[PDB]
């Protein structure tokens, strides 16, 4: 699952 | 579910499709489909949702949490609705942790059957 910065 | 009934009016909502199927749906047209997305239920976190999208041919998956009133939370970001979240990412890039080579705005979507 992608993580935002 | 109750929350998933209002999402079911949208052409880009695919409900309970698997991660793998959603990936292949958005990857079908290759890098020509950069930015193409769909929204589905999460299979690993029941009740949560996922934005699956094409980033230069590869599928990415971003968790979406819907509140009781239908507000949409994407980690630190908050949006009044799922639709507002989609429209936002159509006109500003998704701030993914992989930064530079990971520049993407949402374009079209995979229409549910």
């Amino acid at each position: 699952y992608e993580l935002l910065t | 579910q109750k929350t998933d009934h209002f999402l079911s009016c949208y052409p880009w909502f695919h409900g309970p499709i698997s991660r793998v199927r959603a990936a292949q749906l958005v990857q079908l047209q290759g890098p020509d489909a950069h930015g193409v997305f769909l929204v589905r239920q999460s299979e690993s976190r029941r009740g949560e949702y996922v934005l699956t999208f094409n980033l230069q041919g590869r599928a990415k998956h971003l968790r979406l949490v819907l509140t009781e009133r239908g507000q949409c939370r994407v980690q630190h970001l908050h949006f009044p609705s799922v639709v507002d979240m989609l429209r936002h990412f159509q006109r500003s890039p998704i701030p993914l942790e992989c930064g530079a080579a990971c520049d993407v705005r949402l374009s079209g979507y995979v229409v549910v059957l």
